[PDB]
């Protein structure tokens, strides 16, 4: 027998050549390659294939290379690759990639994949499936703010605060050993990874070293707390030995140094280099230009992306509302016109295009929204598309270079930066079962289902006095994972390698699963996933018109986005 | 240029199901008063007693029809059905507790379907 | 009141349903959560009326139109499903391709 | 002095002799006897009999047979009877049932029943009274189907379900070791007690078994995951060594065998057959038939309970969507009409009415409404007082016999099934305190207050800003028992026995009450209370037609429910 | 807007208020809740005008009559209690039988 | 519908400012809460209007005046902050000294 093409999607999901439109978007992604066996396709359901002595097996125990769940038919989304495949998960983690079901009766069964009595199963099939997003630039300023994340398809939440504090409001800092023993306590009641970053300032090294001690994660280096070539320095000092990120928004007003002054405190040490284009801060107003160095880990935050008709009347505003900053002051009016560029939000955009800037992140509840940086990295891609063409790289018609380029902006690349790759960021084998699951038209606007260590945390889901889980109203939920002790086995709290050693776990009783930091002092921009791309930024002091390779890049900003109007009650 | 939210633009082609292995055209009828729907990957001779067909043609075999989908028998109707061969290990284990082995144990799989009266044992 | 919970939570619904139905009179096509909205109330509000569940099937489908709403929207949604508390207790409506 | 008899019942609650409407129906329960001493009943507040050196003892320390809780004036409605007592509470089960108060200057009171200084009151003249509902068929899909079943006076939540997963939303499972492991520490966060299945299927004993080991409290053999004689085998073998229940949705689609060839798996032994009238599933068309037998404990689900005129229409849609099922595939609409019969549902009516159908359940979030087992339950018996008249078993005008025929499908009966009725499902002395106070105007509608483990865990209650608790909105709330440390007090999760020898509570850091399940292999259909017929029930295979001792049981579908549009507001 | 817990609370019983108005207007009796939220949301809203407790208390009795609910309704409300801010600050109001 | 925490939340705003307006209707001076829901509320009607955000902080500054409002309001709003949905995807609006 032969199944036509449309029928077979329809069942199975696409399979090889097959192309699925993300959202409203124009980006088409294509089926690379297929895991499957043809007629051996598993699903569940009655009269279904995961059957007991059918594609579920009956004999072995769950240690005996049976799986915890199933994701069958997943169309994967990541930096690998796009492809087909089922996905098993054991122990919390990502154990096969392949084919799933019974070798008893089965071709193609990848052998840690069976299906047997231990075995959960989730239908991927007609489902985009992508690793949980990782945001880097996060404020804890408001607890709510969890699950606007999660709903986005965010899983990792990397940066500071003690709530609504004014540093807090200002800085993603956590300072000090009492208030990081705080915030990882308040972390136990959070359903989302997590990592804690210190204050990246001072001028001796033990005030620094006592927060990476304490359970930091990482530090951040931010003007509000004085953006100096000696906090610079100390940072780095601290990172270098206790090997975990660093992260700066530098001195927007240029009062120690310019850039090169930044850059020779910096001394070729890896950092990671917050909101690059320098809207959400830093030295005013060439700081984009970092995203030319080989040591430079360059992210933008999400209130610039991408460049719209409404971006430059809204931030000029919001600047000036949230620095006190008076319209008729003229020193107030050149910061700002200094601060917020047309010019170098419009690179920013073909900055993305090109790898040249590797990561997204929110600056969640500082200056941008907890839940965009996968909207706003599919918007960017769409407009890219649109003003720039297809990638040359594209091939069959597909957008999947662009996709992979893109994907990997919020997946991978943060992992990297941050030392947390080894556990999260992307679907592997030997990963954290972080995993959410898109429907086509809702892709990267909001998530169907959010997996969290193999268990569903979030999901939009209906009704629970009726009968069956679809009914009105469909809305956002948190899930069993986030439920009773179980938030404690579905989420991992990311720590210094000397606080694990130290114990500091358990001197606070912390149950989570704990994360270790490692490998950030010896990556750098060649390390960036489909962004690896160093070149000379120059941004012209007079007009803050920026050039690579000798050529002006500018873009117009659009009046409408996808993945908008279509899909938002407000 | 409509554009449907995440629609699909599937290649050109068709998909061959169990593609290679023997097929198998048998004759299948359901004797009893109550219908009887099989599904794509039972082992076709540890189906329901009722049904009356050449049960060793049934033997390290299941329907060749797509995944997950199921052949109906109402009360009395007899039609024909295509069989595709059981692959991995060729092993069932279960279901009827006709084979709990090898598929190649056709004297003892046939031997244990007459004693509990599976219609169709020659 | 002694509201249970899946009264608190339609309430919403009845909210959502009126925003777009206002939304609807100063002339915007509407989005997929508005006409979801709009569907959704319209089919509690017929079960409040003593409909039968065959009445608000065939009623659910012409309730919007295609030029009521965005591109793609009409594609978007395949089956809008409500219960309510009909003169014979709570049933389950399921509209199929309400906006065609 | 004497009071008339309306003023009697308007201070302290009915008493012998007097009738009370349950909710809108046309059911009448009338009080059979009474322990009160006229005079001297038990009441609380300014100037009333409570009172030191009163009608509260002043003398007696906590251990001296005083009570921690003293329900005044209850009307109790249990299989045990319906009547008027006190109802005394001490560390969190009942201790006596009886006459409360001061021995020093009352006559009749219950030896341990002493009101002292340790003892809260709760006012339940003018309530009735019933043990917490024990739902047997729960998908745990959405943690916000607990409140809804708290609202309805569901106690105990049976079942199995990793949340909105595929396997969860069509059966009540949790499979294997891990997935039970998760489940039982997200449980420490859910303000309902629960018991966990695992999945009924395997042809080797040890990947079953190896669920009961890890925490399951019973298994589930379900169509979808292949319910065929080995599985059922497996099953009951498993579940005659482990002393757990075993519940069965059978095969509809007759695959592997017809009605008879399950019964030969079952070979005698004991088994809960779910939603045994086969709409939500089981052999077509004749499953219904399993309620003769004796060795099966039969329960049906809610939605077709009772057969109303939307009934039909409203299954065959949702069978139709649920299972993707087209309106133009011959083969679709067939099964449709061999699983949805208006003969078959219509006889279930009658069956529950004629003690033949022993319990009720939900099937909550799969094909059914985890709040409205009670409510459906006196929906039926009101139903079947209309149709069929008083049963021929009732006196005096009253209900009584159907009201204990009824109130025991959905308290007493399923915890019989379970292994559970040494701790909950009555009001006996010695069970654990899950009580529900309804007003009568309210009864099977909306609970007014739900006691678990002697504290109150949810109530209708007002305005939390108000000077008194009563001003708008009244709704459903969580009360102190859900709150903090208390959740672990106020619940159970029941267990297998072999679990609970391993020590999987101390090794998963479970702080709940720990039941035991036991007693599930050596009972029958003998042992439902009132609901214990056992008879030859035929379904013709052509017309659908149910016959009893030679008779068609059939009655018509209604237009109108009590219960219904009088109360909720969508 | 500086919302607490109670004005959070309270939009509820006007938005269920409105639904009971909007049936009421398409000739439907009324059900219990439905009767409580528009006597309430009345209370409520007089308190917001600058009425006094006592005159609420009068005018709650004839906001809804027997022929505005459905069978048993009336017997079913003993009393509707509400806090609104009047111009002194919170105050109670128990409206007694409001449906004779 | 798919309603994310943000779109639940905002629907409170809606509600708000129709309860305003009533109060408005019938001829009460609007309080501190009434008057930033009824400014919040027309923001966020603006944005799916499709306006832009210059338009809107022109706007905001006419929705109400002086004489609508308690003695004081205008003086306890600096400036109104509301988010929404514009064609071009999410944005913030300030509304400066909205009631002069
Ligand atoms: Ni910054
Ligand atoms: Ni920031
Ligand atoms: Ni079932
Ligand atoms: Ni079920
Ligand atoms: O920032
Ligand atoms: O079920």
């Amino acid at each position: 027998m032969k199944i036509n093409r449309q029928q077979y999607a329809e069942s199975y999901g696409p399979t090889v050549g097959d192309q699925v439109r993300l959202a409203d978007t124009d980006l088409w992604i294509e089926v690379e390659k297929d895991y499957t066996t043809y007629g051996d396709e598993a699903n569940f359901g009655g009269g279904k294939v995961l059957r007991e002595g059918m594609g579920e097996n009956g004999t072995y125990t769950r240690t005996e290379n049976v799986l915890d769940l199933l994701l069958t038919n997943a169309l994967i989304l990541d930096y690998t690759g796009i492809y087909k495949a089922d996905i098993g998960v054991k122990d919390g983690y990502i154990v096969g990639i392949g084919k799933g079901g019974n070798p008893d009766i089965m071709d193609g069964v990848t052998p840690n994949m069976i299906v047997g009595t231990a075995t959960e199963v989730i239908a991927a099939e007609g489902k985009i499936v992508t690793a949980g997003g990782i945001d880097t630039h996060v404020h804890f300023i408001n607890p709510d703010q969890v699950d606007v994340a999660l709903a986005n398809g965010i899983t990792t939440l990397f940066g500071g605060g003690t709530g609504p504090a004014e540093g807090s409001k200002a800085t993603t800092v956590t300072p000090g050993p009492w208030n990081i023993e705080k915030m990882l306590k308040s972390t136990e009641g959070l359903p989302i990874n997590v990592g804690i970053l210190g204050k990246g300032h001072g001028s001796s090294i033990a005030p620094i070293m006592e927060q990476i001690d304490a359970g930091a994660a990482g530090l951040k280096i931010h003007e509000d707390w004085g953006a100096t070539p000696a906090s610079i320095d100390r940072s780095l000092t601290v990172a270098d030995e206790a090997d975990v990120q660093v992260a700066i928004h530098s001195d927007t007003l240029n009062e120690a140094g310019f850039l090169e002054d930044t850059l020779r405190a910096i001394n070729g040490r890896v950092i990671h280099s917050f909101h690059v284009e320098g809207a959400g801060g830093g030295h005013a107003p060439d700081i984009m230009a970092m995203a030319g160095h080989p040591n430079v880990l360059p992210s933008s935050t999400n209130p610039t992306r991408p460049f719209t008709v409404n971006t430059i009347d809204e931030h000029l505003d919001m600047l000036m509302v949230c620095h006190h900053l008076k319209q008729n002051i003229p020193e107030d009016v050149a910061f700002a016109d200094s601060r917020i560029r047309p010019e170098t939000i419009a690179a920013e955009d073909i900055l993305h295009d090109l790898g040249i800037i590797s990561m997204m992140s929110t600056d969640a509840l500082a200056m941008g929204r907890a839940g965009e940086m996968v909207l706003r990295t599919w918007q960017t891609a769409d407009k890219m598309k649109k003003q720039r063409g297809p990638l040359a790289e594209e091939k069959n018609g597909s957008d999947n270079f662009r996709a992979k380029r893109y994907v990997s902006k919020y997946t991978i690349n943060p992992a990297i930066a941050q030392g947390i790759a080894h556990e999260v960021g992307s679907i592997e084998e030997g990963k954290f079962a972080d995993l959410v699951l898109w429907e086509p038209k809702f892709f990267g606007v909001k998530a169907d289902r959010v997996i969290k260590g193999g268990i569903i945390a979030y999901a939009q889901i209906g009704d629970p006095s009726a009968s069956i889980p679809t009914p009105q109203p469909v809305m956002g939920r948190r899930m069993y994972g986030t439920v009773g002790d179980l938030i404690h086995d579905t989420n991992i709290t990311f720590m210094s390698k000397s606080s694990i050693q130290q114990g500091v776990p358990a001197k606070l009783g912390l149950k989570r699963r704990i994360g270790t930091v490692k490998n950030c002092r010896n990556i750098g921009k060649k390390d960036m996933k489909w962004n690896d791309v160093t070149t000379d930024i120059d941004i012209n002091p007079e007009t803050y018109e920026v050039k690579v390779d000798g050529e002006v890049l500018t873009c117009e900003p659009v009046k409408e986005l996808p993945m908008a109007q279509r899909y938002f009650l407000f | 240029n409509y554009i449907v939210p995440g629609e699909y633009r599937v290649a050109e082609g068709e998909i061959e199901i169990n593609a290679g292995r023997e097929k198998t055209t048998i004759r299948v009828s359901n004797t009893g008063d109550r219908p009887i729907q099989v599904g794509s990957h039972i082992h076709f001779v540890e189906v329901n007693k009722e049904l009356l067909f050449d049960r060793a043609e049934g033997i390290g075999r299941r329907l060749n029809i797509p995944s997950g989908t199921a052949a109906r028998f109402e009360p009395g109707e007899e039609m024909e059905v295509e069989l595709t061969e059981l692959g991995g290990n060729r092993e069932v284990f279960g279901i009827s507790d006709l084979t709990n082995g090898s598929v190649d144990n056709k004297e003892l799989i046939l031997q244990r379907a007459k004693e509990l009266g599976y219609k169709g044992v020659e | 009141m002694h509201l249970n919970p899946a009264e608190k939570e339609k309430l919403q619904i009845f909210l959502a349903s009126e925003l777009a139905l206002k939304r609807k009179a100063r002339g915007l096509k509407l989005n997929y959560p508005e006409a979801v909205a709009i569907i959704t109330s319209f089919i509690m509000e017929g079960a409040r009326d003593g409909k039968t569940v065959a009445m608000l099937m065939e009623e659910g489908k012409h309730v919007l139109t295609r030029d009521d709403v965005m591109e793609g929207v009409p594609e978007m949604i395949d089956d809008i499903q409500a219960e309510a508390t009909f003169p014979d207790g709570t049933k389950l409506v399921t509209v199929h391709n309400p906006i065609s």
